[PDB]
């Protein structure tokens, strides 16, 4: 009915095509991000499809530069095209202005690219949500972006399948300005609260930055110390 | 107040009532159907090895009356519990819109096969439809037995009739209605397992047919 | 627990039950149908070369009773095994969606011809539909024989009637119901082979109607 | 093994069986239908020039019994051979897909008119459908003759009735059922030639409904 | 050889047979229908000016028997010739494709109104459909006359009945079946002229439903 | 029927697709604007989805420049694309003419952008209404703009879900040339008259401008003084 | 339904058109690739349609240069257009940068070409999967790419009809850093484990490279030594 | 269903539109080609529609230059457009490179032209198959190309209606390196084995080349010597 | 079905839209052309719709230059656009090459224009057939061209309604190298053999050329001499 084209509003004024692209997000792995004292971190679960897969390869935390990073959920091909568009857009802003002063406009350029395909006929939306995390001259920023293009800046969030559960746990347990170790411990407990018990958390990815430093990926052993 | 009335309806028949009905169907009801089928098979084995005279038209066999009455009570319990599931689903059909009808289509798809369980399988109506009665016997098996038996008993007793094929038709009515109990219990087992499967797969949309946040609207 | 209930259902009637039914149909059932057809042909050859008087209205021929009872037991076994296949398919109809309905359409296409085997061919209902009864004779052939025979025997015995065409109608009822057994066994052979073919071609989608990895989702 | 079972089915009823049936229909069957039509025309010419009294209600004319029994044997042979063609087609309906249904539509289009030959033309069912019986007479012509004749013979013999229109209705039943044999043989000739044409044009897709190399796939 | 069989069929019933049938319908058949209508009008004028007593229930009027028998022979000739046209068309329905169905749709459109001529107008079936019998009287008018007349003659003769409206119903049955002959001849004239028009406009596509050179293919 | 394409009139000459886009506006939060003595103000409710959301982030009052401001309702991704288009258009007019003399043509350029997509096939309309408020060389201006593109200049209005209620209360209570404190008090009472009682108004956003001054966002405490 | 256009999401957020294009991959011949000690190899089955076909012609292992190679499965016309696009893209990177330093972006350019046609209306996807194998300055790389555009780097994989078998055998039997003869023997045993027994493996193609060397096709006799 | 557009895959990943364009090929006249000792030949049947047709006109063997030739089957208008595109492409390669060194890329350019219309919406495929035969610097080449764009190089083949029969006879009877007279005799016997007996072969076209020579059409009498 | 778009093949690989355009040709007036001794002629019937029509106006024989001429049948508006495209194409070849050496490529350019519209979506075919007749440096040429674009060179042909009849009579009666008077007499007898008797042939158009001469329209009296 009002259903099979991106350019058709419903009689209540909804785009069901966009919300179906939002339903595409819920099939991905759970990732979270949170602000802490002078910094911000990202944590991400992974589907380990088999034992023949490379571990040290396609990773759910992706760097956008040395001062913006991002995680994705949804269609992985769309998500990779998005992360590469974000990298090219960040480098264009660096050529134009010498530096990236606000992460928010990098998020805005990615989100306007996503909004542009919820409007013109002959394209489909992007079935991906993203979380951006980094340091800019305002401070630590943390965003999400969705198939509609809606931008939200948070203290903490998740995306993916277990998103609600993780959000609910943070809806009881998150405090500002934690030290980095306590913040990661809270994040790992949050990610465990989204699993269905019996099923146990294999080694996730964690990235973090503090103000005045560069990027920092936890290797697997440092992650094992919190499991 | 209107929302108070809707809340009183939906608190009257929650999901736990229908799921308790599904627990009763998976545990006890199928065993009861199998037991009725075994009683029908034993009675049909008794009838198959018998030769009837006039004296069998002078009394009604109480074994067949017990089997048919047992099957009638079974179909009564199945119809009432199916109506309980039907009411639990039907009091949650949302506001009628020309959109967002995934869960509404799930609800109509489950109500259609509950209608097939009630109408086409239990035969719980006055008259069968133009599609006929695809059930071998209905809700009112025992009245059909007593009526079709009483016509032949009237023809045999009366001077009574001298047709031997009438006397064999007496035995054949007895055997055929036990056979109808066998076939109807088998088809009722199939329909009950189909309803159990559809409910246990679709109950999340049966209870909440329309979810969804206005994320985009602020 | 809900998945425990679904698992108990699907472990009750696995694929091996239906495939054992298909093995029974390919091996023994078609030979049994052919044997019933040959018995019907021999009985019809006996009836064709006979001239009846009053004395043939005084007894029922037990050969025809044996043929009809044999065909009735055949149709009972075929209906119960067809219901076994129907239950094996029907307890695997997945979550109702408005998509991904290739295997679901396969399941409905197989259940439609199993319905055609049960309803339209075995005639296992109370009343036939508005499409009629395209089977020549039904599940309850022997009761139809005894009833239509008993009416004519009542008209012949009573002073009995003097119409010779009534006496020829007696012979014609005997010959016609053996003819119905011949035609019904032929059509039942055709329907059984059609069901065997459809199952052995489509069972992979009958058991697993929705497969598919979320390769693209991570 | 499953492919062994499918191979046993398809080696049981090859294409040569159905084509031998088509050879029998083109050569002998149409001549047999024309001969039955000429016998019906001669019998109707005998009946047309006759005036009946009470004595014609005392015996059944064996000429009409011979014509009707001959037509009954004809319709039996036609139904069994049509079921042979139907089985040859029906055991080659391929895997049910939502595509590549050109040959499958050919097979359903041929099975539909074979159904029209069996159901609507031969009248080989218990009850006719809601569309009626468009055939003038059915598979069981001779029982209809003997029943409708025996009612009028009972009314004429009994003191017998004094209505002269009853006596003329006796003659009219005789003439009308020979007329039904004429019309039914004509329509059966038309249906048989239609089936022969459709088979001889479409048998290449009836046997192989899905061909085609994966040229593009390597 | 298959093409030999198709050639024998299509050389059996060429286009000239159907066109000779159309020549017979345009020339003689419509005049015969008008003559039967005038005989029916004269007989109805005889019946309208008559007052009946008991003695008219003692004999059947042979004028009405002649009119009804004449109309019966007319409908027999019309049905057989319509079946000749139907066979000429039906043995040229080509290979079933999902394309190129202009001439095939022409053939089905002509066969549909020939079916309407046979079924709905001549009433040449056992039972009428769920749409009813829109013809005023059928193929078997004279049996309907003799049956509905014989019931009333049995009620009048028996002490006979004393209802005067029964005696007037006797006269009314006579007048009404002549009236049915009038209305049925009028509607049959309309249907015959419609069939003549459709054949003479569409016979080029009826005979050759698919022409066309592969000009583009070499 | 006449229903599933933007380029199709009804037999009464209506575009149901446009009015369906107008139904998207009614699911947004209520905002209002009103003129007062030498000035104009905007007030806006907010959905506070959770306690994990940032307060000091994406805000319903957006500045278009130091003399034009705007509130939105409807599809939030479309609304952000619209506010950014309005900002770029205002800066283009400032390049061309040195100043913004009439707010009305900024509104007209935004509304022509919105009207252009109620006409051409393969695009959908913008499911957003906007209220513009500011000072120009004519005086205090106050507008709304809708998915059709229709522009109206008002004394006072609302957009959003409670719009009708907030209009009707102003249809009893609005007076010209109020002092600023009285005007904000009237606006808060108007916003409270749209709620369903029991439900209480959490801290809304209020902006205001007077002639000869730039903008002035109330902080949360200055808002609390009126609750 | 949600079914016959590339630009339409399902209500679960799936593109059935893309997964149908993924079903085209399963009709091709089985090929595999695996890493070994300082090197990487490719093995591929072939349909030998008739005896009139040329053997020494269109081959399932195709060179992309002297330091990237590839195998395909699916629609062969699309696959040949893809291999030629990969060759042109590799030569463009060599013009721009003097050398190919990472195979991953050659794979990324091919995969972005494949992703671009899962989005825009009026084109169909590419019904082909590819495996890329080679040496770059990181080491031996081994990839697959699919009709969606999803890139994965592996130790070992298959594509084609027997893929699920060949993966599963490798899911029991693969070890890192095998010598080359042992790795090829493992691959031939893997390819034999996908056949339906009775049916026997005719002469397959095998390519391989070690670090510091160029490309090396086995001729047929060197293949016969392992059958 | 999956049936009436070039841009729609089936659920099994097939393009029925392309395979229908392949069904268009089977209505043309049978032509064959085969390699022999240092050379290659083409043979082609013809529909002789009437006696009023010109014999010495539109011919089924067409020259692409003095060192590539071709036969076609299918839609004749598409086939003529294809042969003219092949001629223009050959002359472009001769302008660019001075000579045609491999016929295979002339075939590849024609086949990429044919593949391009199995992908974009609004065009139909070309309903023609082609056989190319000639000498290049590799040796005698012999190809076919089909509506999908699939290229195959052969020892011998047919296209057209009797293709299968002509393949099967060659599947019993073809030997390499025959002298030219024996190769043509084998080809004429192959073409006769596709007719339905009673029907007899009227005068077909035959072309051939040996290495180091140019092109050579048999006139009709030299053809009559083999009938 | 496979029926209402130019870009859709049938399951047998036919374009019904093209053959429907070929059915438009059969509603036009019959025209014929034939070669004779050192020359070629065209003859054409005309519908004379009323007596108010101008005779000496729009004529079925049209000159393309002084050394190519043409007749048309089908949709007359399409036919006039075609004849004007043929005239412009002939003059372009004369600008480029100084002369027209082969009529066949003028026919090829017209036929490629006609073929181009049997392929792209959004255009219909040209519902016209044409016959070209003239002298070039090869000799007398005579062609027809159809809505598919198929070109054929003939000794003699017709187009139009009575085409088949006019072909069949020529299929009995045509001989090469007749003198011009005998050739025109044969053509008039051919055109009379397509009428339904009782209906008589009013004054047709006849053009003719011999080698080394220019164009020559018979006036009406010279045509009357053969009626």
């Amino acid at each position: 009915a009002y259903d099979r084209a991106i350019t058709v509003f419903s009689p209540d004024g909804r785009l069901f095509q966009v919300e179906y692209a939002r339903e595409a997000v819920k099939k991905g792995s759970t990732a979270l991000g949170m602000k802490f004292a002078n910094g911000v971190l990202l944590i991400s679960d992974k589907k380990v499809r088999s034992r023949l897969i490379e571990q040290n390869s396609i990773e759910k935390i992706q760097l956008i530069d040395d001062y913006v990073a991002a995680v994705t959920s949804g269609l992985v091909a769309d998500a990779r095209v998005l992360v590469d568009f974000a990298r090219i857009s960040a480098q264009q802003e660096k050529v134009t202005y010498g530096s990236l002063v606000n992460i928010e406009n990098l998020v805005k350029r990615v989100a306007d690219q996503m909004q542009q395909y919820t409007q013109y006929g002959g394209v489909r939306p992007y079935g991906v949500s993203l979380i951006f995390a980094g340091i800019d001259q305002i401070g630590p920023r943390l965003f999400d972006c969705d198939p509609a293009g809606t931008i939200n800046e948070y203290k903490a969030t998740a995306i993916g399948s277990g998103k609600d559960a993780v959000v609910s746990f943070l809806e009881r347990e998150y405090k500002e300005n934690l030290p980095e170790k306590e913040a990661v411990t809270l994040g790992i407990k949050a990610l465990k609260s989204s699993l269905e018990e019996g099923e146990e958390l294999k080694a996730p990815e964690i990235a973090s930055i503090t103000v005045g430093n560069k990027y920092r990926i936890y290797d697997q052993e440092e992650v094992k110390k919190f499991l | 107040k209107r929302a108070a009335l809707i809340q009183n309806l939906r608190d009257s028949y929650t999901e736990t009532s229908s799921f308790a009905v599904i627990e009763e169907w998976a545990a006890g009801t199928l065993q009861e159907i199998e037991g009725i089928a075994k009683a029908a098979a034993e009675a049909h084995g008794v009838i198959r090895n018998s030769t009837y005279g006039r004296a069998q038209a002078e009394k009604s066999p109480e074994q067949l009356l017990g089997v048919l009455q047992r099957y009638q009570d079974l179909c009564h319990n199945v119809y009432c519990q199916a109506e309980t599931i039907r009411t639990v689903i039907a009091i949650r059909i949302p506001e009628h819109k020309e959109e967002d009808n995934l869960g509404v289509a799930v609800q109509h798809a489950v109500l259609k096969i509950i209608d097939e369980l009630e109408i086409k399988t239990l035969g719980s109506g006055e008259k069968s439809g133009s599609g006929g009665a695809p059930t071998p016997i209905g809700m009112y098996a025992l009245r059909e037995y007593l009526s079709a038996r009483s016509t032949v008993e009237d023809k045999l007793l009366g001077g009574g009739s001298q047709s031997p094929s009438l006397l064999l038709e007496l035995r054949q009515i007895d055997a055929d209605f036990m056979l109808k109990v066998e076939l109807a219990t088998t088809h009722l087992s199939t329909m009950v397992r189909a309803v159990i499967n559809a409910y246990l797969l679709n109950w999340k949309k049966l209870i909440q047919p329309r979810t969804g946040t206005d994320h985009m609207f602020s």
